């Protein structure tokens, strides 16, 4: 494979133009809805960036704006001569600067129902619409991580009733790839980089850089972790692994129909950074979800 | 070198005898104080379309000749600057919020 | 204003169940959420530096971040507490404008020294959950209460209280 890093060394040029690319994205204004933003690349000196949005359902004409990392304005939205569709054009005068684009229906206020927009986001491309190769080049917003989570469950070690809470004991996995996370096995020789009887709070407090910290939403008290680790690779491939035994209150027991009632035990697991960081993306099927025990069970 | 400490409670202005980065604060910094402008230059953001980044070089040009807006620690460049002959810090309408433009 | 005012914030709290009631040691455990919001541009910071637009404190109480910030904050406690309070998604926001928010969700066992039980079992009990400002009035002061959620919640199946 191929290799990805910061480097130095003890200029020239690329080319007559920087690479230019360009897409796309179907933006639902809604009652519980009615506000957007979307982040960006670097955008190296020199680097110009294209936005527009239609309507595509009806012509509600929601206005645009572009702001800087804090969200400082730095480019204004003007329509076009034409009928529908808008243009935003903005050429940045400083390294590693950060775009973000809003979209917002503040004049427009009235809520009738949900509504879909194309939103076409370009960078160093002068492209009037998204012509050809739209999905050749790379993506111009700043795209969530995506980690892969998967649950097990050991035993029910308890169900207490009265509190309306159960304690369980199982095992939780995830796995992303955050290249930041990335090393040359060069310096410390080994193929994996490993973290243990820490949380990932810790370790991302120990290491400075995001991390897709999780809470059990229904805890109850100090959740009793056992090995616990976190193995990082060079290719910025994260496994986290912990053996958890948890109370987890449950405001959702209905004993009306005790003996016969039958209970939902939900175990939810609330990543702590927002979707714009990390999302859970798809369940990992390492081992069975009930596991097999030997006698009878009360549950 | 000639240093002198800012601050203001609500950035309205304070000039300097003529005979740069931020302590503290979210202020994002840049003869006679314009007291209404401040007023006009409000109102007129608010509704307004294709404007806000023009309001700017619109109406607050007539200061010109000192024309050195920070902006943030981006610049971080000193200014020798030029007098031609011989002879309002602060109050940069910007915006903070990202679920909402409110300048 | 020539005189210091004092900051204003707003406090809410809402309570999803009653854990359970201890009524020989008069005492009654409740889960919740609890929610502060001051203005306190002391507290702001311009985005150019750190390049967001909120700074954000996690797993630490307002008495920890005041701490380690130098600066007054509006520091609470559940008065009646008993015991450690278990504390969960534990968050304070702050923005450039000064606005800063605490976020909350508690299990709290609260001593109560007002159950009357003479009429058990057709007695009715007022469990207060009280949360005093660490800090003189001359400083902070509960100004208004957000209703951002319900306070009571609902709950599926039947319930003890």
């Amino acid at each position: 494979t191929y290799t990805t890093g910061s480097f130095q060394l003890i200029l020239a040029s690329l080319e007559i133009k920087p690479e230019a690319h360009v897409q796309e994205l179907e933006i639902r204004l809604d009652k519980d809805t009615r506000y957007l933003t979307q982040h960006t690349r670097n955008l190296q000196p020199g680097d110009t960036f294209h936005a527009l949005v239609e309507p595509i359902g009806e012509a509600p004409l929601p206005r645009l704006r572009l702001t800087d990392s804090g969200g400082k304005p730095l480019a204004f939205g003007l329509i076009d001569q034409p009928g529908e569709s808008v243009e935003l054009n903005y050429t940045c005068d400083q390294d590693i600067c950060e775009l973000v684009v809003h979209v917002d229906g503040t004049d427009g206020q009235k809520d009738s129902g949900e509504a879909v927009y194309r939103l076409l986001v370009g960078i160093n491309a002068p492209n009037l619409r998204e012509s050809g190769q739209t999905p050749v080049g790379s993506s111009v917003f700043l795209e969530s991580d995506l980690v892969t989570v998967g649950l097990a469950v050991d035993q029910i070690v308890g169900v207490d009733q009265r509190s309306e809470n159960f304690s369980v004991v199982g095992t939780l996995k995830l796995s992303w790839h955050d290249p930041k996370l990335g090393f040359s096995p060069d310096q410390c020789g080994c193929t994996v980089k490993s973290f243990e009887d820490a949380s990932i709070r810790a370790v991302a407090g120990e290491i400075n850089l995001p991390l897709p910290s999780f809470s059990f939403y229904n805890q109850q008290g100090n959740r009793w972790s056992q090995n616990q680790v976190i193995f990082v690779t060079p290719d910025g491939r994260a496994s986290y692994f912990e053996r958890f035994t948890v109370t987890l209150q449950a405001p959702d027991f209905d004993f009306l129909a005790y003996p016969f009632d039958r209970q939902k035990f939900s175990i939810k697991v609330d990543l702590a950074v927002p979707t714009n960081m990390f999302i859970f993306n798809e369940i990992e099927r390492f081992q069975q979800v009930v596991g097999d025990q030997l006698g009878e069970e009360e549950w | 070198v000639q240093h002198f400490t800012g601050y203001i409670e609500d950035g309205r202005g304070i000039f300097y005898s003529l005979p740069m980065q931020n302590t503290g604060g979210n202020l994002d910094p840049l003869e006679i104080d314009p007291a209404v402008s401040l007023g006009q230059v409000l109102e007129k953001a608010l509704a307004s379309e294709n404007d806000l980044i023009s309001e700017l070089t619109a109406v607050a040009d007539r200061i010109f000749l000192g024309w050195d807006d920070d902006g943030g620690k981006g610049y971080s460049a000193s200014l020798e600057f030029t007098i031609p002959r011989d002879g309002f810090a602060g109050s940069t309408i910007t915006n903070q919020r990202l679920d909402k433009f409110q300048p």
